């Protein structure tokens, strides 16, 4: 609760008008970068092996395991640092730019840096605001300027927000004339449309008219100003503090499940590099007993190696043996699934088959983390209105007094000014020429599209509105006379309690409280005698598809009006909680209120809602429908869109079929225990409510000799369609969470186009947020963002089915492909006197991860379609249910380390058997051991670019390009190195091996067979499965 | 509106091969048909390469080489009596064996001086401290440091025929040329300057277990030291236990006689190296070389195995599928 003062000047505790959205500085960069990275299992592990390299005496030398890292490790920190320049460089330009401060009847111009809490910022137009305001005033009368949050939310319609009354007198004259305020305002929440305050205007005597602020006065920071002359505002929040500012923190979903099976293939690895240390430790000195297995004559050892400890040469032999055997664990890895991810997020946004014509926006990807965690998808939790049917509201069949006017001349007058009072419309100020429509322009602009469409209904009819002349209401009441009202009181809608409410002035009278809402919501408190007559008229429109809202009034007395007055500014006024010390109020003042009808408003289906539901319960997926509208109304949708088959037995859990509180037991076992698992997809769905999950799940606490809650979502379990009518907002989330546990994790997705949405949105695994008529509340809490439904079926089945694929195949192949590198080594070990002598040289050690493998993988995991795209969306009925994350399993698992064990063993045990010879050449003359070794290497290198190379089905020619290139590099690297790379060297090691390896046709003959042997069992697949 | 180029929308231009059985039975039969005689060729080529190998290291009583098994007068001379029934008829290639010889021991492969082979004035009076324990003795710096340049194999082997008397025709050895062209004009040369090369070699020792120091390894100054091709051809490392090194080489006569005619040789042994404790073997071996190498079936036996699996696999899926 913080108080300032306006002008600064009295009737410090607060932070300084400055963004920092970056992470690091120029200072500690490194120290918090690389303590980032090397925190890492896999960064940790080489570091730690690099130091051992560079304390004890090992086989490979310290180059091979800290070049390959210094980079993998400085190619992060330059992607990271870079990226993160740039939010050094948009804060500066965001708060370094001039914003003019009334200081004291002088307009200085500061830096938006210098402004503090409690000073009079004076904003020009298309001018964003330096920070959080709070409109004290403007030029133009009526305290009112048009904000566009182009920027914070997404949004583009100028929202207007209004002035504190007091003060629009004061105008570019002495409003610095010590105007005595003291804005006691909540603490800095990141809602960014929720707001709590108050106003303390003193007089030059005694004065304390505080006006309650709100979202409607607080200007928020960075939202553009538009087509005004110029406000005055007195910062509240200043930078840091102000909700732009505080909605910096929004990543802690971002975690799939293809980043915890890399963890466990890492945890493998390193206990099968354990074992092989071991087991390569326990023979060498099984093979070291014999006297002359250790210094024979040949090699002696030096007398200081004679003469050192025995434990201490166990302990040494074993981490040179941790140390040959140090590359079975990918050192790339990290770097290239990083750069996949990054590269690769932009395909689901620069996609133009989600762009709509209308919104004149496509999709908006909010977590790159989660792209492989749309093509795993097992349950789907969408909103009725405003995914399933856009809010294209037709108003029908209004009902007066339960008569189906189209009762003479008694109320349908109260009922049609009832329809044009008890909302927010805002008709657009200025019309267009008129002449060309049937009014006028009067572009009617609310944000609820259930209001719009019930003027527009009243305006068929006689009345017509057109006022919010500055307090008041104008309307035609058949005849041309305006009819002025007065607004009082905007009981506001809130999803929870579904009613809105006015408490209007008569022009020459009385007070009028108008009531619209939901019939469950309205019914509850009105004269019981009507509630038989108009629910009939509600069940037939509910049956038939449409939204119906009950319209209920009430007169109110002067000493009753004059108590409420005080009941409803002292829920304004007050700092703490007024949003529920409100709720608790107007919920007292809508008790027993004369029901005067209802109408009906057709709203329609989107574009595919239909085809898009059948597209994903092909796909497996069980598509669950929570909505907050009627149970008829929702199950007439749901009929529409075929989640509800012709032929289903519907399971109704909702008020028409239980109301008692151990009458719903009887059901909630009987229809699951002796029903659903004593007895599909198309003859079974249930129907569920608010109140009956609540009565479930709430006070399940007492009965538990069966558990309500687990024979409930036993039932749901056995079930591809639900549909849970009159939900709320936090029971939606409720329902996301009670799946999100069973029987291990069924990955759930959540659609929600609302700002009831916003709470599954941010529950479930992974949220989409629809762009639409009512906001951009949820697209923005979202991870992805899309404007409409009928694009879900793109984004999951042809986005996460490649995003996810692509990833399984880069995991898979990276461990692969170093067991393929490493078992050579090991089995070189026996063939020696297990003295850790490695197999392949040291350049070949340091590149063959960053350099001879290291592209062809990231071309494939970017550009690759194993179903072509076009395919993958005509087809659901399998191709997606094909992984179930299925890729990334044991049995994939174990099929692949077996092949890079069959292939190690083939590389090893056919060049030593081709070395049996006396001779390779046709000259007669020997190869070494670097000869032995570059064999090995080359069919090594071979073989693992084409196991991918027989992978790839969609071979662009960047896929041509890092394959052949990788090969091609190989080999001119090879040839490079043998020629000279003398001078800088201790070794001269591998000063021709490849170039007199590669003059033997026996040698060429048995690469190409060891290749062709050891791609064999996989040819072999392709095979098996083109076949039957 | 969204940027509507080819690569951004997922659609570059591709190949997308479709593998369909018509597609890929003809793989197995193309295989099948063209290592199988691939791999009759190399079986053939192979089968045809004559070979004789005589282990001449003693342990058997009966050896003739049995006197010198033990430690011995440092001169033995064994002989062994072998018998060529089938003539030799190209240029025939002598090696040498050893088994239970690791020439590829962590230890014993650091243990070279590479620098200082390579003519490096400033290694050659100072060798490395990879070759360690035979890095200097007598307070000097031995000239080919090292183990591997110190255990070099040292035994004399010759062959002699014994024609129509018996008389002993004594076969003609080259020695020149068994060592890779590059690493002996490239990676060895001599320290780098002066006249005589005793003098270039001023300030080192010879090798441990050696007889005579580097610089007198051979007469003709093209093989004298760290350029003599039997030593540069020790240093290149065996990579299995049993390996074997060429040893000479005998080129075929230009007339119309072949190298090695059939009927009975002696080999005989000024026995040297003593591998009796280390458990090992001493072979010499007399082989022909084709495009191919030397007598070695796995080439041959492995084309003709995987060339007809390959093939009984496309059968089995041409039965399958033409007659399902
Ligand atoms: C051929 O090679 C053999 C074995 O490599 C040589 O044998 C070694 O030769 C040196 C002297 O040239 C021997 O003294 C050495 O013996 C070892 O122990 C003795 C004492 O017992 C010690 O004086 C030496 O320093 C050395 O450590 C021999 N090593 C063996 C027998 O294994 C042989 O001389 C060579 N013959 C030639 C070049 O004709
Ligand atoms: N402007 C409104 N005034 C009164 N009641 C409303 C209004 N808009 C919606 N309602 C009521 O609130 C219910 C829930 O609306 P909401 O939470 O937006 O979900 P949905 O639009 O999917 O029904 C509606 O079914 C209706 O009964
Ligand atoms: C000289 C000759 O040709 N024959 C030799 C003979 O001297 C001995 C014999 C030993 O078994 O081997 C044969
Ligand atoms: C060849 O071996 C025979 C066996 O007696 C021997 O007579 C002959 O002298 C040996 N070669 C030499 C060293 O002349
Ligand atoms: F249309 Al809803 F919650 F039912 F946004
Ligand atoms: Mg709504
Ligand atoms: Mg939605």
């Amino acid at each position: 609760t913080r108080t300032v003062f306006v002008g600064n000047h009295p009737v410090q505790r607060f932070c300084d008008n400055r963004i920092v959205s970056s992470k690091y500085t120029l200072w500690n960069f490194l120290p918090k970068n690389l303590f980032e990275q090397f925190r890492r299992i896999a960064n940790f592990y080489f570091l730690i092996i690099f130091l051992v390299q560079v304390t004890v005496d090992t086989p490979t030398s310290p180059v091979t395991s800290g070049l390959p890292l210094f980079f993998v490790i400085t190619v992060t920190a330059i992607k990271q640092g870079y990226e993160d320049w740039l939010r050094h460089r948009a804060d500066n330009e965001v708060n370094k730019s001039t914003v003019y401060i009334i200081e004291n009847a002088k307009r200085v111009r500061k830096e938006s840096e210098k402004i503090k809490v409690g000073d009079v910022v004076e904003v020009q137009a298309d001018e964003t605001f330096p920070c959080d305001l709070i409109l004290l005033s403007s030029c133009t009368t009526d305290g009112t300027c048009y904000v566009t949050t182009a920027s914070l939310d997404g949004e583009s319609n100028c929202k207007t927000h209004y002035a504190v009354r007091d003060t629009i007198a004061l105008c570019t004259a002495e409003s610095i004339d010590t105007l005595r305020a003291a804005i006691e305002c909540e603490q800095p929440q990141p809602d960014l449309y929720k707001f709590v305050g108050r106003i303390n205007i003193y007089s030059n005597s005694l004065e304390a008219v505080a006006r309650s602020l709100g979202p409607e006065n607080l200007l928020l920071k960075g939202a553009t100003l538009k087509n005004t002359e110029k406000i005055y505002g007195v910062a509240v929040y200043t930078g840091m503090e102000t909700k732009m500012a505080l909605n910096y923190q929004g990543k802690s979903q971002k975690r799939s499940a293809v980043e915890k099976s890399i963890n466990a293939f890492l945890i493998v690895y390193l206990f099968i590099l354990l074992t092989k240390a071991a087991v390569c430790t326990t023979l060498k000195y099984v093979w070291q007993s014999t006297p002359y297995n250790d210094e024979p004559w040949y090699n002696q050892k030096t007398q200081k190696e004679r003469e050192t400890l025995k434990v201490l040469k166990m302990f040494t032999d074993f981490l040179s043996f941790m140390v040959l055997f140090n590359f079975i664990i990918p050192v790339s890895m990290y770097v290239t699934v990083e750069m996949q991810k990054f590269l690769g997020s932009f395909f689901i946004s620069w996609d133009k088959d989600f762009y709509d014509e209308e919104i004149n926006e496509g999709a908006l990807v909010n977590t790159s983390d989660l792209n492989e965690e749309l093509g795993q998808v097992d349950y789907v939790f969408t909103d009725k209105t405003g995914t399933l049917t856009e809010n294209s509201m037709e108003f029908i069949e209004c009902c007066i007094d339960g008569h189906k006017y189209k009762v003479d001349k008694n109320r349908e007058e109260l009922f049609l000014r009832a329809l044009c009072l008890c909302h927010t419309v805002e008709i657009k100020t200025n019309d267009a020429v008129d002449g060309a429509t049937e009014s006028a322009e009067l572009t009617y602009i609310s944000s609820s599209p259930d209001e719009i469409a019930l003027v527009k209904g009243a305006k068929r009819y006689g009345f017509t509105f057109l006022g919010n002349r500055n307090g008041y209401m104008r309307v035609e009441n058949q005849r041309k006379e305006i009819e002025e009202y007065e607004l009082l009181h905007t009981l506001n809608f809130d999803a929870v309690r579904r009613r809105m409410s006015v408490i209007v002035k008569t022009q020459e009278g009385d007070i009028l409280l108008f009531c619209k809402g939901a019939d469950s919501a309205v019914f509850p408190r009105v004269q019981n005698h009507e509630i038989e007559l108009t629910k009939v008229h509600v069940e037939r429109n509910a049956m038939d598809g449409y939204r119906t809202l009950c319209v209920a009034f009430k007169e109110i007395a002067p000493d009753d009006y004059e108590r409420i007055n005080r009941q409803l500014i002292e829920a304004k006024m007050a700092l703490q909680d007024r949003e529920e010390k409100m709720e608790k109020v107007f919920d007292d003042i809508e008790t027993n209120m004369n029901l005067i009808g209802a109408t009906a408003v057709e709203d329609k289906l989107q574009d595919q809602a239909a085809e898009t539901i059948e597209a994903l319960h092909a796909a497996g997926l069980k598509v669950w429908v929570l909505t907050g509208d009627k149970m008829e109304t929702a199950k007439s949708t749901c009929y529409a869109c075929r989640l509800f088959q012709t032929n289903t037995e519907l399971l109704e859990l909702t008020t028409k079929t239980i109301e008692e509180s151990e009458r719903k037991e009887d059901r909630l076992h009987e229809l699951l225990i002796e029903y659903r698992k004593k007895l599909e997809h198309q003859e079974y769905g249930l129907i569920i409510d608010g109140s009956t999950l609540s009565l479930i799940l709430n006070s399940s606490q007492d009965s538990s000799s069966n558990n309500y809650k687990s024979i409930f979502l036993q039932i749901c379990m056995k079930c591809t369609a639900v549909l849970c009518c009159r939900m709320a907002p936090l029971q939606k989330a409720q329902i996301v969470r009670m799946v999100k546990n069973l029987k291990g994790s069924p990955i759930t997705l959540s659609i929600g186009d609302g700002a009831n949405d916003v709470s599954m949105i941010l529950e479930s695994h992974v949220g989409i947020g629809i762009k639409g008529k009512e906001g951009r509340q949820a697209a923005r809490n979202s991870d992805y963002s899309v404007p409409k439904f009928k694009h879900l079926k793109k984004l999951l089945l042809a986005h996460g089915h490649l995003y996810y694929v692509r990833i399984a195949h880069l995991v898979q192949y990276f461990f692969y492909k170093n067991l393929c590198f490493i078992l050579p080594q090991f089995l070189y070990q026996f063939f020696c006197g297990f003295s850790q002598q490695p197999l392949y040289d040291a350049a070949y050690l340091t590149m063959y991860n960053i350099c001879f493998t290291s592209l062809p993988i990231l071309a494939y995991s970017l550009l690759e379609q194993h179903i072509n795209i076009d395919t993958l969306t005509s087809d659901p009925r399998l191709y997606m249910k094909i992984s179930g994350n299925a890729m990334l399993q044991l049995g994939p698992f174990l099929y692949w380390t077996f092949l890079a064990a069959f292939e190690g063993t083939v590389f090893f045990f056919g060049t030593y058997f081709l070395f049996q010879t006396a001779s390779l050449e046709e000259n007669g003359k020997v190869y070494g051991n670097w000869t032995f070794g570059t064999i090995v290497f080359t069919v090594l290198v071979f073989t693992v670019t084409l196991k991918l190379a027989l992978d790839t089905r969609f071979w662009t020619w960047i896929n041509h390009f890092v394959i052949w290139g990788s090969l091609a590099f190989y080999v001119f690297f090879s040839f490079f190195w043998g020629g000279i790379i003398w001078p800088f060297l201790k070794q001269q090691r591998m000063y021709f091996v490849f170039a007199q390896m590669l003059s033997s046709v026996s040698t060429w003959l048995a690469i190409i067979l060891l290749i062709f042997i050891s791609l064999f069992p996989e040819i072999l697949l392709i095979v098996l499965k083109n076949v039957r | 509106r969204p940027d509507n180029t080819a690569f951004k929308q997922q659609r570059l231009p591709a190949w997308q091969p479709i593998l369909t059985a018509g597609t890929v039975l003809p793989i197995f039969f193309i295989i099948g048909l063209i290592f199988i005689p691939i791999g009759i060729g190399i079986f053939v080529t192979s089968n045809n390469i004559r070979e004789i190998e005589i282990d001449y290291t003693g342990t058997e009583p009966s050896s003739p080489c049995n006197k010198c098994l033990s430690p011995d007068v440092t001169p033995c001379f064994c002989t062994i009596n072998f018998t060529l029934e089938k003539s030799f008829e190209g240029n025939v290639f002598m090696y040498y064996g050893l088994s239970n010889f690791y020439q590829n021991h962590r230890r014993y492969v650091k243990s070279r001086d590479d620098s200082q082979l390579n003519g490096d004035s400033s290694a050659l009076l100072n060798p490395s401290k990879e070759c360690e324990p035979y890095r200097r003795n007598e307070d000097k710096p031995i000239a080919p440091c090292g183990a591997i340049m110190n255990s070099m194999f040292n035994d004399t082997l010759e062959l002699f025929l014994i024609g129509q008397d018996s008389y002993p025709i004594p076969i003609a050895l080259k020695k020149k040329g068994i060592a890779w062209w590059t690493d002996k004009n490239v990676k060895f040369r001599n320290p780098p300057g002066g006249d005589n090369l005793e003098e270039r070699f001023k300030g080192t020792t010879k090798p441990v277990n050696w007889l005579k120091p580097v610089y007198m390894l051979d007469s003709d100054p093209d093989n004298n030291g760290f350029i003599n091709e039997d030593f540069i051809v020790w240093m290149r490392t065996a990579a299995l236990p049993t390996f074997r090194k060429l040893y000479r080489l005998i080129e075929r006569k230009s007339d119309l006689h072949p190298t090695l005619p059939a009927g009975r040789y002696w080999l005989n042994v000024t026995y040297n190296y003593p591998v009796h404790y280390f458990d090992g073997r001493k072979r010499m071996i007399l082989s022909t070389i084709s495009w191919m190498g030397g007598k070695n079936p796995f080439l041959g036996i492995a084309y003709i195995a995987v060339g007809s699996i390959s093939f009984l696999l496309g059968v089995v899926l041409l039965v399958i599928n033409h007659k399902y």
